[PDB]
């Protein structure tokens, strides 16, 4: 899960502060590429 | 020896200096809306 | 005898585990890592053999080789209805396994809100510690749970 990737540990600074993944980054589902969008009589679609 | 160098440095300075690096795209998918170019970035590429 | 017993507990079986106690099986029978009819009948959510359970004097603070009682894993799973009966027949609310994990503990970093909240109704030390000096709280805030945050403060 996207919650789970968040709280992923990248560093403990000196002062106790913790540095989570989610601190330096945007983490969601989204495709493996982006570079097909297809459209069914102008509404979007997907398809094979 | 002159130089303290041995057989393991030579081999791992050819592999780093010539190699194919892989960048990406300037104006890649997802973009930008907006966005008015795409085209790919060459990084390092083979010695000849 | 309290083999039965152990399985008929995890299958679910109502009927089975009154039969099996009515012939006088161990009601704290241990399986090889020290299950009792109580650990599984919590671990797998099965609420009418954890009442029946303990009506026959079922120990409800039994703890497992790793130090873990049936309300940590009812609490770790999700089940209210069993937190609240176990709690309500003396299940020790602030009970630590070996790693100084709480039930608190359990509930809070599955994100089960109500749970919690039975928790702290019947006393639980929400600044407990496991052994890397972790709250429920520490928990709340790493796992990013806005909602389970504010209810421990």
């Amino acid at each position: 899960s996207t919650e789970e990737f968040g709280k992923i540990l990248l560093k403990v600074n000196q002062d106790g502060s913790r540095v989570l993944l989610r601190d330096v980054a945007k983490i969601e589902l989204g495709g493996e590429n982006y570079d097909i969008i297809a459209e069914f009589n102008g509404q979007p679609a997907s398809g094979l | 020896n002159k130089f303290q160098l041995t057989p393991v440095d030579v081999i791992t300075a050819i592999k780093a200096q010539n190699a194919q690096v892989a960048a990406g795209q300037l104006g890649g998918t997802p973009p930008v809306k907006g966005q008015q170019l795409n085209a790919s970035i060459i990084a390092q590429t083979r010695l000849t | 005898l309290g083999k039965k017993l152990l399985e008929a507990a995890r299958a679910g079986r109502d009927d089975e585990v009154r039969i099996l106690m009515a012939n006088g099986a161990d009601v704290n029978a241990a399986d090889v890592v020290g299950w009792t009819p109580l650990h599984l009948a919590a671990y797998w959510g099965h609420l009418e053999i954890v009442e029946v359970l303990l009506k026959n004097g079922a120990d409800v603070n039994a703890y497992d080789t790793l130090g873990s009682t049936p309300l940590h894993l009812a609490a770790h799973f999700g089940h209210l209805e069993i937190v609240e009966v176990l709690l309500k027949n003396g299940a020790d609310v602030n009970a630590k396994d070996d790693n100084g994990i709480t039930p608190l503990h359990l509930a809070a970093n599955r994100g089960h809100l109500e749970i919690v909240e039975v928790l702290l109704k019947y006393g639980a030390d929400v600044n407990a510690q496991d052994k890397f000096g972790k709250t429920a709280f520490d928990i709340s805030i790493n796992n990013g749970n806005e909602d389970l945050a504010e209810i421990l403060q």
